[PDB]
RNA sequence: CUCGA
DNA sequence: GCATCCGTGAGTCGAGGGTAATAAAACCTTCCAGCAAGGGGAAGGTCAAG
DNA sequence: CTTGACCTTCCCCTTGCTGGAAGGTTTATAATGGGAGCTGTCACGGATGC
């Protein structure tokens, strides 16, 4: 099984899978005696769990963790349950300021019906 | 030079005392240059694309001839006759003349 | 009474025969046969020992094989090996016991799994050893023979002898000769040099007779397998000139093709495999094209093209070949990248790689007194003219910096490197007249205001355009 | 190759 | 010893035009650049008072 | 001549990859001896080879 077989199975891209390599996120694979990685099921588990954690919202590193919470075989799942609810208070810290942003934009594109005019109440208050 | 046959002389300048060498080739359009040439000794030579020379009639026995066929082929004979242990031969006249 | 050399290599190569299709049986038998008496006769080796632990302890962290078949085949082996490690020891080394133990180690131990790397590892393991034990009794034969001067017939007496003990160093000195009784002097080098082949010997655990017939066994082996392997290249020699035909295209001559292909062809000995009833002409054909392909874009062109850029500029003259019998106009690059699907500049790029360059010994016009090598023009000279007024530059310069005094034509040649080594910077120049750095500035200021004042400066300003 | 002395 | 075979020569000085052709494919590896907006810092150059 | 405050350009650095360049390794019906180019000079001297 080799890196193009599991780029068809999970969905990442062929380099993708050698960049985590190189930082630290999945188990090493072994080489085939010779310059070829080779890949088992525990490689496809752990890559097809960090395409669902990085399309749910996770970053780099606490899903870089999230993936050592997997491999182990205790995963006592109160700072599980810990780190989730502070990804979905991120969530909700970012989705706050992101209609912030849609509620002040709202409030100056009432005007400016779009005429041959040569003035804008839009160009006038930022500068 | 029109392609064709052409019969050639060098006027002297090869050998010394004359003896002129009657060569002769044959120019194609397109191939090799078949050459006939004579020599000092009075034998017949071809050179082939004007590679090393040799023996002209080797390019006869190529033909499927034997050297019963080339000699009939080239040549005017002679016949002897032996009756009653005589040798008389035949003779037309325009054969023999000015020797 | 020729000198083509083509010649001289087809009429070298026409001696052999052509090969029949049992014929490549036969020698592929006789290269397995030339394999297999290394395979066998290797058992009887502590290499072969490291082989199996290294192997079995590979996977114990672990047609394409099962795993229980990997599981299997390197499991009984060790405990084998445990019982005919110590019995060996056990009332004598080579016994109708222990040889059979031996036999029993060597014929269960045929669970090849062969990969040519970790074949050959073990013949490299064992002929550095066999060149150890020979460069050892080389230097005993070259110290006794040459320099303590006994001959051969009587050093053969006990050298033959033992070889482990220093019996043979003081018995055959009972025997004067009297050239060789001088060994008082010369001791110290052969019996010290002897320790080194009993630490072989405490290695390898086998004695100096029984470890030479192994080596043989080799030599015989290696032997038939190479001379298996030459009658089946030289009688294929014929297939390269029948490839090598058609790669004639000019970039390499006709024969450094044959001798591409040769080579090509010696790889596709080595991994012909004869079990799968293919004749040898359908697996040959692509080691030998590859060869010839792969060198004639390594080699054969003045400015290297890389390997991968070679298919991207061969794909663009497969589609303008097929553009002009298509639409029969020369392709625009514009239109080329819709067929190539690419960015035009893409393309624009790659159509400027090409063009080998032109041989500076052409003639330009149809002439052959005129090369183009008299037309090029050398530009890296420095004009007669633009030699000439930087050297009265240089002399204005060394001029009007003498009416500054004492501090600032010194502090200015050295700021802007005027006749010096090299250049100084601020803190470097600064170190030198006090300590200070901005001072340097302001004496340069100075300095510069003195010298733009028109009364010195009148005769560089015609120096500026 | 064509031309000039 | 001598017919024959092979190597080396064959005027000088100026113009003008020129400066080309075409040839596998799937796989793997390592290394480097760039990109959405800056932040950080280091080695040199100026300013305005004192 | 002195001190701190500011400027300059330039190199490295931050994620989550993606694009590209340069190199290496195989592929199993059967394929078994090239081809381009030369012929319209003359006169030696001197190797060379029976």
């Amino acid at each position: 099984m080799n890196i193009s077989d599991v780029a068809k199975i999970t969905g990442l891209t062929s380099k993708a899978i050698r960049f985590y390599e190189e930082k630290g996120l999945v188990t090493p694979p072994m080489r085939s005696e010779n310059g070829y990685r080779t890949y088992t099921q525990q490689h496809l588990n752990e890559l097809t769990l960090l395409r669902q954690a990085r399309q749910v919202g996770f970053n780099l590193e606490e899903s870089g963790e999230l993936v050592n919470l997997f491999n182990d075989p205790q995963r006592h799942s109160a700072d599980v349950k810990r780190r989730t609810l502070e990804k979905v208070a991120e969530i909700e810290r970012h989705i706050e300021e992101l209609q912030s942003m849609r509620d002040q934009l709202l409030a100056l594109a009432n005007a400016c019906p779009g005429d041959d005019s040569a003035d804008c109440p839009i160009i006038e208050n930022l500068s | 030079r029109s392609p064709g046959v052409f019969f050639d002389s060098d006027k002297g300048k090869t050998h010394s005392s004359g003896k002129v060498l009657y060569n002769a080739r044959i120019i194609p359009y397109r191939g090799s240059w078949l050459d006939f040439e004579f020599d000092p000794k009075d034998n017949l030579f071809v050179r082939i694309d004007r590679r090393r020379k040799l023996p002209a009639t080797i390019i006869l026995r190529a033909l499927n001839y034997t050297t019963e066929q080339i000699l009939d082929l080239f040549f005017e004979k002679v016949i002897f006759e032996i009756r009653d242990n005589k040798l008389q031969m035949e003779l037309v006249p325009e054969r023999l003349r000015g020797e | 009474r020729t000198t083509d050399p083509v010649r001289m290599y087809m009429r070298e190569m026409g001696t052999v025969e052509l090969l029949t299709r049992e014929g490549e049986i036969d020698i592929a038998k006789r290269i397995e046969d030339g394999i297999n008496q290394v395979q066998c006769s290797v058992a009887e080796y502590p290499e072969a020992i490291t082989y199996l632990l290294e192997q079995y302890d590979r996977v114990e962290a672990e047609n394409s094989i099962d795993p229980e078949l990997a599981r299997e085949k390197f499991a009984e082996l060790r405990a084998q090996y445990v019982v005919t490690r110590d019995t060996i020891k056990a009332k004598g080394r080579s016994h109708a016991t222990a040889q059979e133990e031996i036999l029993k180690l060597s014929e269960v131990f045929k669970q090849f799994r062969l990969v040519p790397k970790q074949f050959d590892y073990l013949v490299n393991s064992m002929r550095v050893m066999m060149d150890r034990v020979r460069t050892q009794e080389r230097l005993i034969m070259k110290l006794c023979v040459e320099q303590c001067k006994m001959p051969k017939k009587n050093f053969i007496t006990l050298f033959t002898g033992n070889e482990t003990s220093d019996t043979w160093f003081n018995a055959a000195i009972a025997m004067n000769k009297p050239w060789s009784e001088k060994l008082h002097d010369v001791s110290e080098e052969v019996h010290r040099a002897l320790q080194k082949l009993q630490q072989i010997e405490e290695e390898t655990g086998l004695t100096i007779e029984q470890v030479k017939d192994i080596n043989r066994r080799m030599s015989i082996g290696e032997a038939k397998a190479r001379r298996a392997k030459k009658e089946m290249v030289e009688a294929n020699l014929r297939l390269v000139i029948s490839i090598a035909k058609k790669y004639t295209n000019r970039g390499l001559q006709f024969l450094d093709l044959i001798q591409e292909g040769n080579i090509g062809l010696m790889k596709a000995v080595d991994k012909f495999e004869y079990r799968r009833g293919y004749k040898f002409s359908t697996y040959a054909t692509w080691w030998i094209r590859q060869a010839i392909t792969r060198s004639i874009a390594d080699q054969a062109r003045t400015i290297r093209i890389p390997v991968h850029m070679i298919e991207t500029i061969n794909k663009l003259n497969r589609i303008s070949r097929q553009m002009l019998q298509e639409m029969g106009r020369e392709p625009t690059p514009e239109e080329l990248a819709e067929r190539m699907l690419m960015p035009e500049d893409k393309i624009r790029k790659v159509l400027k790689i090409a063009k080998e360059p032109i041989s500076m010994e052409t003639p330009i016009g149809d002439d052959e007194d005129s090369h183009l090598g008299d037309f090029i023009e050398d530009t890296t000279l420095e004009l007669p003219l633009d030699s000439a007024t930087t050297e009265s530059l240089r002399a204005a310069t060394h001029d009007v910096l003498a009416g500054l005094t004492a501090r600032e034509a010194k502090v200015l040649r050295m700021r802007f490197g005027i006749d010096m080594n090299t250049d100084y910077t601020l803190e470097e120049v600064g170190k030198q007249f006090d300590v200070t750095r901005e001072r340097i500035r302001q004496i340069e200021a100075k300095a510069l205001r003195k010298l733009r004042h028109p009364s010195r400066s009148e005769v560089l300003r015609s120096f500026l355009d």
